[PDB]
RNA sequence: GACGGAGCCAGCGAGUACAACCUUGGCCGAGAGGUCUGGGUAAUCUUGUGAAACUCCGUCGUGCUGGGGAUAGAGCAUUGUAAUUAUUGCUCUUCAACGAGGAAUUCCUAGUAAGCGCAAGUCAUCAGCUUGCGUUGAUUACGUCCCUGCCCUUUGUACACACC
């Protein structure tokens, strides 16, 4: 185990703040930025994916790529 | 007075293909001369019988292997006919090597 | 009677081989070369080629009949269902087996080997 | 005292029940192999050997051991009808002595004999 | 589907049945860390308890834990067929026995002792320190115990 | 025009079927559900515990619809695969024998599957209608 | 004439005899041939067997 | 990647009447399997051998870990008179060595290498093996004698049982 795969409110808040004005919104990228796990990242994305903000490019399993609203 | 159609299958099995073919041709010619409704010399997947063996009697050399194969040729000749005519045909129509066999009835 | 066609053919081949071997063994003095099996309904013809056809024949129905009986005993078939004919081979010189047999005979009796060859 | 150590049971049955059940009951309360064997045709397996064992039991000097019953059928299963008797299991050379205990229940005769010598040089 | 929030309603890093249950693992495959506790068996236990397979191992209500423990002790009292056990129909007692945590090892030891006492081929092999299931060692495993 | 049934991209159809089954509540659960490996080449049952058997059933039904006289053995073969044999290489062993049978029975009970002559199973007419409806729904979802 | 002069030899390499030598060694049971392979590899040509590929 | 699902695709095969074959299809068994009816002395039935590898979604995300299933206990079966020295089979468990392999060197120039199964040979029972056959399917040469082995020429030889 290498940690940073918890839950928390602070983490959620951080995630919320880290969404607009970014080139990549990918699971791997998220993991790299020392955030939540592979499945959790997707969930987080989904929660922000209600009224624009983050929009998909690829829908494939374990190779998902999303980008900001232009 | 008779003439009751049974529909008769003729089996032609063998190895030496040329002979078999000749026999088939002969049969068809005979059918033509007695003038009958008939399905042709229907050919089946010519079964190969493979027996693969170490060439060595005793297992001391390089691992040479030989596939001894037996080519088989299965032929169906279907006749729309009574039995008497078939019997007449099968009085002759036998050539060495080739198996002549009458299945009889549909 | 009746098996799978392939199997039947294989069995027939084996039978032929066996017969050939027997003739090589039994008809050694008779100068045998080849067997020519013809299987028809009821009467199965068995042609046999030899150098000394007279020996094979015997004195009208001697050895040949015995051989027929033996064959019947071997393969369950009845009297009349197996027929045996003994024939002259058309020039033995081209036939290798016959030549080999002749050579063997020459060797066994007592003769020069190289010269015989 | 009321219970001696712990009851040496087959599948929840005491020695008061174990010694008196015959073969069928043992089979019922046994590993599958034994059952299978019972199912297949029995001849010359429990024929004379069993009789010999019984004779030994009868002719025992009391409290002491019965006579050692020699077996070639080392593929035989140990049944609680003859606990206490000594069996001479054949290995090619020497019928070797084996005790029949309250814990040899439904095991094989061969697994207490061994033909070859155990390994030397180093364990 | 949703991230589990709150400040700290459920406590991380657990200790259940004489051993340790590490968090950050989803339900089942932290219970495999327990000596003897199954995969399929674990799943069955979870089902019996009535827990979702989305929670973390570093969570769980106390009541739920108690229920799980109860399930572990007796396979017969709850809806478990119980032929997924270390001792089914059994070698001595003749019931339904799937040993738990630090007890399985003890049971194994006892069995070994029994085998030794009997002096079966297997027992002999064990004593020697070799190969039980007719496996040959002419070539393989040249260090051993 | 014409509402098609085969033209559905596989998984969606199955999902729809599952949803329908969930809505109805009429199937009769085998009972040995979750206490089973489902495949002989399995170390884990279905991952989502409850459900997934429904999906399996749906898949079976779809296969039946596609083909002619279909039986238990064939189903087993279908839902088998590769065995983790450790040191030994993989073979091919089939699915659990009874579970598929149970599924078939359940389908028969609901009226999706009918018994065919010669040896196997086919589709009931009400069942066919239901399948068609499901397909239509799926199409609507897509369109 | 002795009473016990046969083992239960229903199968195995024992019951399986060759058609020429009677060997229990390398017996092509296939196609109902029952020959020790070596002999076959000599007689095969007459048995109708040939090699092509 | 792993595990579930879910999708779903070959080609060689071979297989009984005087027997103990290949065996569908249906009820009972979590498996393993059994049983009643078959069909096939075989392009016709097992069989479209609905094989694996592969392709979609979710769950766990670089931990000797859910990678890996190795030493092992327990039942039920099955084969065969006979299974202990697990024949084999599946189920729960235990869950180790092994984080891309040192010196050497094997194989290969296209449906070739490698992967992935199937079938036959075996065979009462067993596959990790062989033969075969498909199924995915590239890198880099398209050369040269440097190494290895052979080959021929020219050379020398006191060897010709020939450099052991
Ligand atoms: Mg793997
Ligand atoms: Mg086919
Ligand atoms: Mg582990
Ligand atoms: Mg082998
Ligand atoms: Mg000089």
């Amino acid at each position: 185990a290498k940690h940073a795969v918890v839950l928390d409110q602070d983490k959620f808040d951080r995630i919320m703040k880290e969404a607009p004005t970014y080139r990549y919104v990918s699971v791997s990228v998220l993991v790299d930025r020392f955030k939540l796990g592979g499945s959790l990242a997707r969930v987080a994305l989904r929660h922000l994916e209600n009224e624009g903000i983050i929009k998909p490019v690829s829908k494939h399993s374990k190779q998902a790529i999303y980008t900001r609203a232009t | 007075q008779e003439v009751v159609i049974h529909k008769i299958r003729i089996n032609l099995t063998s190895t030496k293909v040329k002979q078999l073919e000749n026999v088939s041709a002969n049969i068809i010619k005979n059918a033509e001369t007695f003038k009958l409704v008939k399905k042709g010399p229907v050919r089946l997947p010519t079964k190969v019988l493979k027996i693969s063996t170490r060439k060595t009697p005793n297992g001391e050399g390089s691992k040479t292997w030989d596939t001894y194969e037996m080519r088989i040729h299965k032929r169906y000749i279907d006749l729309e006919a009574p039995a008497h005519i078939v019997k007449r045909i099968t009085q002759i129509t036998i050539e060495p090597g080739v198996d002549v066999e009458v299945i009889i009835a549909a | 009677a009746i098996i799978s066609k392939k199997r039947k053919l294989v069995a027939d081949g084996v039978f032929y081989a066996e017969l050939n071997e027997f003739f090589t063994r039994e008809l050694a003095e008779e100068g045998y070369s080849g067997v020519e099996v013809r299987v028809t309904p009821t009467k199965t013809e068995i042609i046999i080629r030899a150098t000394k056809v007279q020996d094979v024949v015997g004195e009208n129905g001697r050895r040949i009949n015995e051989l027929t009986l033996l064959i019947e005993k071997r393969f369950k078939y009845k009297r009349g269902t197996i027929a045996l004919y003994a024939e002259r081979v058309h020039d033995r010189g081209l036939s290798a087996v016959a030549q080999a047999e002749s050579m063997k005979f020459k060797l066994l009796n007592g003769l020069a080997i190289r010269r015989a060859a | 005292r009321k219970r001696s150590f712990k009851t040496y049971s087959y599948k929840g049955v005491d020695l008061e029940k174990l010694l008196e059940m015959p073969t069928e009951d043992f089979v019922k309360l046994a590993p599958a192999r034994v059952r299978r064997k019972f199912a297949r045709g029995l001849s010359e397996k429990p024929a004379g050997l069993m009789k010999k064992l019984r004779a030994a039991k009868l002719s025992a000097p009391e409290n002491e051991k019965p006579a050692v019953v020699r077996t070639h059928l080392r593929n035989m299963i140990i049944v609680p009808e003859m606990i206490g008797s000594v069996v001479g299991v054949y290995n090619g050379k020497v019928f070797n002595q084996v005790e029949i205990r309250p814990e040899m229940v439904g095991h094989y005769l061969g697994e207490f004999s061994i033909t070859y010598t155990p390994v030397r040089h180093g364990r | 589907s949703l991230v589990v929030q709150e400040q700290g309603s459920f406590q991380h890093i657990l200790r259940l049945l004489n051993t340790n249950v590490d968090g950050n693992i989803n339900v089942v495959y932290a219970l495999t860390t327990i000596r003897g506790v199954g995969r399929r068996y674990a799943n069955l236990v979870c089902k019996k308890a009535d827990v979702d397979l989305h929670k973390r191992a570093g969570e769980l209500t106390q009541e739920e834990l108690e229920r799980i423990v109860q399930i572990m002790q007796n396979p017969t009292h709850y809806k478990i067929p119980a032929w997924f056990l270390n001792r089914q129909k059994d070698v001595n007692d003749g019931k339904d026995y799937h040993s738990l945590a630090n007890n399985l090892e003890s049971k194994l030891r006892d069995d070994l002792e029994r085998l030794k006492k009997i002096r079966s081929h297997r027992g002999i092999r064990h004593f020697w320190g070799l190969r039980v299931r007719g496996q040959h060692t002419k070539t393989t495993g040249r260090r051993r115990a | 025009p014409g509402v098609s049934v085969r033209d559905v991209p596989a998984q969606d159809f199955i999902n729809n079927y599952a949803s329908f089954l969930q809505r109805q509540g009429k199937l009769e659960v085998p009972g040995y559900v979750d206490i089973v490996k489902t495949s002989a080449g399995n170390e884990l049952p279905p991952q989502d515990s409850e459900g997934w058997f429904y999906k399996r059933a749906a898949s079976v039904a779809r296969h039946i619809y596609l083909r002619k006289q279909v039986g238990v053995g064939k189903l087993n073969k279908l839902y088998g695969g590769a065995k983790n044999r450790g040191v030994r290489p993989h073979k091919h062993v089939d699915a659990s024998g009874s579970i598929n049978r149970k599924v078939l029975q359940s389908l028969e009970k609901l009226g999706v599957v009918e018994i065919s002559p010669k040896g196997g199973r086919r589709i009931s007419d009400n069942g066919l209608r239901d399948l068609d409806r499901i397909a239509a729904a799926t199409l609507e979802d897509e369109e | 004439e002795n009473v016990w002069y046969s083992h239960p030899r229903k199968f195995g390499k024992g019951s399986r005899q060759c058609r020429i030598s009677g060997s229990h060694s390398g017996l092509i049971r296939k196609y109902g041939l029952n020959i020790d392979r070596q002999s076959f590899r000599e007689k095969a040509n007459d048995i109708g067997f040939y090699k092509y590929r």
